């Protein structure tokens, strides 16, 4: 059994959200399973939105039901997903769940299967290359037997952006943080920590490849 | 509609020993049909949720006998016996009895470790950003445990709640620690009317802040 959810990816506000699950390995129309989309805000819990049950009969959350449309095509194996209006709220992951049960004993029902999910991101922003900032200590701050540095990737649409240190060549005592998306851009940072002895003695280089927008770039850490 | 409260929000515990969540539902999930469709499912790092548990106490084929449920009415238990490696990650309690159905908030299963106090490290707006009409102040907050922390930005020693961008990262593979980023952005004229800008950080390690501070004309 595999559940597999498409989606456009990234879209406008007040676009149209239209979702599909595609369904393999069973058959929708003789297992007569239910199957419920449900979403996931980035670094945030899980959400029911609709549920389908083999007959059409559907389901909605209340709250944002006036914008949701589930429906089937229990001949192509798969089940749709429309939400209108979309707006930055809705940037999430969306899950396609079947729901299961053992044999005959269609009362003892859960969600068994679910699938990969797919990201959905609104944004306003056309594709943006990042700027890219080295973060050099203040003027005083390399007492003590380390140093932090860093690299500040900053006001970039849409992801991934890959950064390394010294080409990847610096992997030990790096932080690299999960991208946050604000006023339709992403921001990202990286610190990296060595002995007080390797910089600035050494030459040490933050390295940021933005697919998207075909860029890449190098930051020498330089002191102030 | 049905609220799910989980308690802990957060379960440190060491590998090998027992770990337990609880369930709390606002009303009774008993179903119309008797059935309680109360399940629990695990969500790891970079995965979709896998179902443990169904109907409050059966454990889904090819889950560790390690899991169980329990629970009747409104208040019900997870159990994991011995907890390894793999099983950190996010616990969902969820009820499926009445519509919308409904998930609890999270229980994050991590791994205990000794208290660790954070490396503070505050970054002025680089050279280059200033030529852009926009300032970030960035501060890192390395390598902490607990979980638990505030960072408080002030500007001219008053404490500055806008502006502000916080990214967390999990816990450590080597050392099993926390991470933070906290980035402060200004306009570049508003960074160049302000002069002192400090970096507190609260953490259970020190009875006093931890202050990393610059003064911009220095």
């Amino acid at each position: 059994v595999t559940l597999k959810e498409s989606g456009p990816g990234l879209l406008k506000p007040s676009q149209t959200l239209s979702l599909t699950c595609s369904f393999s390995g069973f058959s929708i129309r003789t297992s007569k399973v239910g199957v419920s989309w449900i979403r996931q805000p980035s670094g945030k819990g899980l959400e029911w939105l609709a549920h389908i049950y083999w007959d059409d009969d559907k389901r909605y959350n209340p709250s944002l039901e006036s914008r949701l449309t589930i429906s089937k095509d229990t001949s192509r194996d798969m089940v749709f997903m429309k939400i209108t209006s979309v707006d930055t709220a809705d940037t999430a992951t969306y899950y396609c769940a079947r729901r299961g049960f053992y044999g005959r004993k269609y009362e003892v029902n859960h969600f068994d299967y679910w699938g990969q999910g797919t990201t959905l991101t609104v944004s306003s922003a056309k594709t943006t290359a990042p700027s890219v900032y080295p973060l050099a200590p203040v003027c005083g701050d390399t007492t003590g037997s380390s140093v932090t540095l860093g690299c500040l990737v900053k006001g970039y649409f849409p992801e991934p952006v890959t950064l390394t240190w010294n080409s990847g060549s610096l992997s030990s005592g790096v932080h690299t943080f999960p991208a946050v998306l604000q006023s339709d851009l992403y921001t990202l940072s990286s610190s990296v920590t060595v002995t007080s002895s390797t910089w600035p003695s050494e030459s040490i280089t933050c390295n940021v490849a933005h697919p998207a927008s075909s860029t890449k770039v190098d930051k020498k850490i330089v002191p102030r | 509609d049905v609220l799910m409260t989980q308690t802990p929000l957060s379960l440190p515990v060491n590998l090998g020993e027992q770990a337990s969540i609880s369930c709390r539902s606002s009303q009774s999930i008993v179903h119309s049909n008797g059935h309680t469709y109360l399940e629990w499912y695990l969500q790891r790092p970079g995965q979709s949720p896998k179902l443990l548990i169904y109907q409050v106490s059966t454990r889904f084929s090819g889950v560790p006998d390690r899991f169980s449920g329990s629970g009747s009415g409104t208040d019900f238990t997870l159990r994991i016996s011995r907890v390894e490696a793999e099983d950190l990650g996010v616990y969902y309690c969820f009820q499926a009895s009445l519509v919308p159905l409904t998930f609890g908030a999270g229980t994050k299963l991590e791994l205990k470790r000794a208290d660790a106090a954070p490396t503070v490290s505050i970054f002025p707006p680089s050279s280059e950003q200033l030529t852009s009409g926009g300032a970030s102040v960035v501060c890192f907050l390395n390598n902490f445990y607990p979980k638990d922390i505030n960072v408080k930005w002030k500007i001219d020693g008053s404490e500055r709640q806008n502006g502000v961008l916080n990214s967390w990262t999990d816990q450590d593979s080597k050392d099993s620690t926390y991470s933070m980023s906290s980035t402060l952005t200004l306009t570049k004229d508003e960074y160049e009317r302000h002069n002192s800008y400090t970096c507190e950080a609260t953490h259970k390690t020190s009875t006093s802040p931890i202050v990393k501070s610059f003064n911009r004309n220095e």
